């Protein structure tokens, strides 16, 4: 569940969704990562159970099953840092990074 | 023109005249007074540019630099974060941070 983005270090758990408008990214019970209305899927149906989506410190999307064994990787990587996967309103899942700038309301300015 | 999403600003998109990004407990507002203000969190944040110009607008470019300009394109404030050419996004995150990420390194399609 949550929002329209996944940050590196966060997990999209089984049957969790990310939504922007009519586009809905679902980590399904059958281990397929599917972008509803977006004509995209990882294509990993029945490759595991209790599957989870993560995003690495190099900006790679990774699907892992219940055991923690890697089912699928996006196979595109960049330098070490913070990354964000976003359901773009044009109906694309896009990974952006690394972070270039941060506005921080939690520390003295 | 790119469609707007409440918590996102992509390269080329513009906010002005009290247009804002919105998150769970936070707002980032390009105000009528030319101050860019993140409301919420312990301290909040501000470009600290109140009254510095007229009809100011916020634009993220395709190198990841976030800039406030006034009506005559006089630079008011810059994130000074220029990087490699490409697609960038500013996310007002549910945890309060406003973070610029890019360029894009993977996409599901064009």
């Amino acid at each position: 569940l949550g929002t329209n983005y996944l940050l590196s270090g966060q997990t999209l758990d089984t049957e969790g969704h990310l939504k922007n408008g009519d586009f809905d990214l679902v980590m399904q019970d059958d281990c397929n990562l599917v972008l509803y209305n977006g004509n995209w899927q990882s294509n990993t149906a029945n490759n595991g159970r209790d599957c989870k989506l993560t995003l690495t410190d190099y900006g790679e999307l990774v699907i892992k099953n219940g055991d923690g064994s890697t089912v699928w990787k996006s196979g595109a990587q960049s330098v070490k840092g913070n990354y964000a996967a976003v359901v773009h309103p044009d109906g694309r899942l896009v990974v952006f990074g690394p972070s270039v700038f941060k506005i921080d309301p939690w520390v003295r300015g | 023109n790119i469609p707007f999403t409440n918590n996102l600003l992509f390269s080329g998109q513009v906010l002005y005249g009290d247009g804002r990004l919105t998150a769970k407990n936070h707002q980032l507002v390009m105000q009528g007074d030319c101050n860019l203000v993140l409301y919420g969190g312990k301290y909040g944040w501000q470009s600290n540019t109140h009254g510095n110009g007229e009809h100011c607008f916020l634009r993220l470019n395709h190198k990841g630099e976030l800039i406030i300009k006034d009506d005559d394109f006089k630079t008011i404030w810059s994130s000074r974060s220029s990087s490699k050419q490409g697609e960038y996004v500013l996310i007002l995150q549910d945890d309060g941070f406003g973070v610029i990420y890019g360029p894009a390194i993977f996409e599901t399609s064009s």
